[PDB]
RNA sequence: CGACUUACCAACCCGAUGCAAACUGCGAAUACCGGAGAAUGUUAUCACGGGAGACACACGGCGGGUGCUAACGUCCGUC
RNA sequence: UCCUCCUAAAGAGUAACGGAGGAGCACGAAGGUUGGCUAAUCCUGGUCGGACAUCAGGAGGUUAGUGCAAUGGCAUAAGCCAGCUUGACUGCGAGCGUGACGGCGCGAGCAGGUGCGAAAGCAGGUCAUAGUGAUCCGGUGGUUCUGAAUGGAAGGGCCAUC
RNA sequence: UGCCUGGCGGCCGUAGCGCGGUGGUCCCACCUGACCCCAUGCCGAACUCAGAAGUGAAACGCCGUAGCGCCGAUGGUAGUGUGGGGUCUCCCCAUGCGAGAGUAGGGAACUGCCAGGCAA
């Protein structure tokens, strides 16, 4: 199964995040709109979270789940956090290869102030 | 490639009227096929693996890969570790040009030929099946190979049962004597 | 697809003896000559 | 007890070496690992010998 | 051909539950991982339990095999 | 002659016979044969009984045998010190607690059974009583 | 190349019955460790210093190994 | 002498010429990190091939495996595969466990300099528990520390190691 | 506020399995292609990128069903600390603690944060 796999897969970067007891950036990516949260030490709230599937932010990329889409998202979840007051974050894979989308999502966030 | 289109042209359809299912990716469909060789002589001559490999890409239309024995067994004289056969895993679109060569060009050419069996279903879909010698594909001269050893086929599809399985098989006008 | 690994995929015409031809991508080499086919044979 | 001991010594001009085993039976060639040398405190190529 | 035996190891719970411990201080020695580490707790290499702050020390049953944890907590 | 197989180990230790029976019920046939002592029964005996009672009967209903050594006994040999090891295996003992049902049997008349446990009775070394299978 | 029966041997499983120091899908009483509190006890506690003796134990109760659930036998735990 | 289980009486410890077995290693990788993967046993179909090689599907959920006997542990895998590597590093070390002692074990963290990863992070050998021998005497390399009138040297000391 | 959906948790079998039904407005899944990014110890299988035609088949979510797993009394029983007694290799009395298995029964979950669609 594809999704026991990926959870298998993101487990033990889950539980290391949880016993250091930092805040997290957590991605989860699908065929289309790709998401972005960030959860708190204890894993209990979400601080804030940001993705295509809103009109808010779905208005201007041609379309959602590709590499533009990825650093709109990695983007507006920064200024998003900066406003906030976070600023320091651990990204989590969530057992997706760090390769593509995430990594570009991720390379937008780091430019844009969520360094880590 | 070109029965793919055919499948997807009326083939589906077939299925569809046959088997009245509610909707259209119910009707079984083919995923993959699998080309399987047991040498098991790789003890006496392991050199020969390399030839058998050769051929296996021949038929097939990419690299085989060596498969190693799952455990040592006394009865054998293998140990575990050991590559004592080759496998292929065809699928995507170059499956569909050796189902081809399968249908047309191997099946005819089998020597003292008495027809395709029906009952080789593993009781969920897929079919299986085995040949005497390689000449019977074309890419065998008779000449650069003096071996009698066989292969083994297995063609895989999303069949539920052997009733669908046997009867999308017949929709591609297999013998089933 | 892995590359400079497998063998040449080329396209090749092959005629059996009945008179029917049909394009096939193989390894077979230059050229084939058949006598039967799906049809044409006593099945 | 085959596996025997040697002496690894740095490839610097200092005399500071390390200590270790191997098994010249399966493994004759030399060892060159890269360790820490303290006397010049950087880490340097280390070289098999007696 | 009897009569062999080890010197005993005295492993087992060193720290019990509900009792102040100082940082570093062995709570738990074991073969396996019977406790697994919690908060503030650590692992060493022979699966031996230590407390990585100052605190009281407790135990509790979590996850979905039922699996014991050994916790602190700066009190 | 009752015996396991393939036993784990060959001595075990001697333990202690306190407790209470489990099998205290008639299970397989209509009658049986409790016991009212403690002790435990060797191999010879259990075999000595059962063959007072299929004689007794004649060849006719079934018996049922519920207790099996699986308890190897050891005895040192004569003229022999203490210590130098564990004895050897001589027999093997099953351990009886009281309301054990030793031995059960089926398709014979009441009045034969009787005299038929009662003949088994006399060569065993625990005191016995006759006992009927229950409803329920 | 189809295929069939059985008065006869029997695997794996299902239902019932047991056994285990070196079996545990369960699990006490006590004991032990830590914390708070009253009363009671000639500080009964701990640390340091001076001086020792002793390191052949025996029987009784309880939990055992060994022996024959023999020994005023033998070897351990606790009073 | 050392290791594992039981005896051992639910903390630790606990004897017998009591009941069972093992060790005097191995590995520059079988170590570090990053990425990925998940067995045994059965049922059905299939050339040699056959109860037991390899292929496909299904039940199964760890009865598998874990370099070595046993116990405990291991899916976040400590089990299996691949890339890059030498942290199997130096100076320390709060605080604990264990011993009559000699001693043995665990260890966060600090400084220096490294490896893996985008990064958080991990790495001071190996899933843990056996694989080991005090002191004396002497050998090898470094270090003006000392060097018996002075300058050297011999010989000692300190450090690494046999 | 409600029916829904996705993510991150709490909690961990009253929460898990089996059978039947139900879902495409969004979301999710399957799905087309892959020259390029990326990968197969062979394979677009898996991973990754460019898409959204089609579909709810499979998977997933929800509902129903006790067919299993699971939870589970009260009472009794076993054992047991302390103090006594006996026909003392085992038991009994006073007091304290009190199982395991089984029985009646329960049971096919509950809950926090964020985001999106519909009706409000």
């Amino acid at each position: 199964d594809k999704k026991s796999a990926r959870i298998r897969r993101a487990t033990r970067a889950r539980r290391k995040l949880q016993e250091l007891g930092a805040t997290r950036l957590v991605v989860h990516r699908t065929p289309r709109h790709i998401y972005a949260q960030v959860i708190a030490p204890n894993g209990s709230e979400v601080l804030v979270a940001a993705s295509t599937v809103e009109k808010a932010i779905a208005e201007q990329l041609k379309y959602t789940g590709n590499k533009d889409a990825a650093a709109a998202v990695g983007k507006a979840v920064a200024e998003r956090a900066l406003e906030k007051g976070i600023k320091d974050v651990s990204f989590d894979r969530s057992g997706f290869q760090y390769h593509g989308r995430v990594q570009a999502l991720a390379d937008a966030a780091r430019e844009a102030g969520l360094q880590f | 490639a070109k029965l793919h289109d055919y499948y997807k042209d009326e083939v589906v359809k077939k299925l569809m009227t046959e088997f009245n299912y509610n909707s259209v990716m119910q009707v079984p469909r083919v995923e993959k096929i699998t080309l399987n060789m047991g040498v098991g002589e790789a003890i006496a001559d392991k050199k020969l693996l390399d030839n058998a490999a050769a051929d296996l890409a021949a038929i097939s239309g990419q690299k085989p890969l060596i498969t190693k024995a799952r455990k040592s067994v006394a009865g054998f004289k293998i140990r575990q570790g050991y590559p004592i056969g080759c496998k292929v895993t065809l699928r995507g679109e170059r499956m569909w040009e050796f189902f081809e060569r399968l249908i047309t060009i191997a099946v005819p050419r089998i020597r003292d030929f008495r027809g395709l069996s029906a009952k080789s279903f593993d009781g969920r879909g897929n079919y299986s099946m085995g040949v005497r010698e390689q000449i019977i594909f074309p890419e065998i001269d008779y000449d650069k190979v003096d071996r009698v050893r066989g292969l083994d086929i297995t063609i895989t599809t999303t069949a539920k049962s052997d009733e669908e399985g046997r009867a999308l098989l017949a929709a591609f006008d297999f013998p089933f004597r | 697809m892995k590359k400079d690994i497998h063998p040449k995929y080329e396209e090749i015409t092959a005629s059996c003896s009945c008179g029917n031809v049909m394009k096939i991508r193989s390894t077979v080499g230059h050229d084939l000559n058949l006598d039967v086919c799906s049809k044409c044979h006593p099945f | 007890g085959i596996r025997e001991k040697i002496k690894l010594v740095s490839s610097a001009g200092t005399g500071h070496f390390y200590t270790t085993t191997k098994n010249k039976r399966t493994k004759p060639e030399k060892l060159e690992l890269k360790k820490f040398d303290p006397v010049v405190r950087q880490h340097v190529i280390y070289k098999e010998a007696k | 051909r009897n009569g062999r035996d080890s010197e005993a190891k005295r492993l087992g719970v060193k720290r019990f539950g509900g009792e102040s411990v100082l940082a570093g201080s062995i709570i738990v020695r074991q073969r396996g991982t019977k406790f697994h580490a919690g908060a503030n707790v650590g692992c060493g290499r022979d699966h031996t339990l230590f407390a990585k702050a100052d605190g009281k020390v407790k135990f509790e049953v979590k996850g979905p095999k039922n699996r014991k944890f050994i916790s602190i907590e700066a009190e | 002659m009752l015996q396991p197989k393939r036993t784990k180990f060959r001595k075990m230790h001697k333990g202690r016979n306190r407790g209470l029976a489990q099998g205290t019920d008639v299970s397989f046939g209509s009658f049986g044969l409790k016991a009212v002592g403690r002790g435990r029964l060797t191999a010879r005996q259990i075999e000595a009984a059962r063959r007072a009672m299929t004689r007794a009967v004649k060849r006719q209903g079934k018996i049922w045998i519920r207790v099996f050594p699986d308890k190897p006994i050891t005895e040192k040999p004569l003229a022999v010190r203490m210590g130098k090891g564990k004895g050897n295996v001589e027999y093997w003992v099953a351990l009886i607690q009281p309301g054990k049902v030793l031995y059960e049997m089926d398709g014979v008349p009441e009045e034969l059974a009787r005299e038929a446990f009662k003949l088994a009775a006399a060569k065993l070394p625990i005191k016995t009583t006759f006992v009927t299978k229950t409803v329920m």
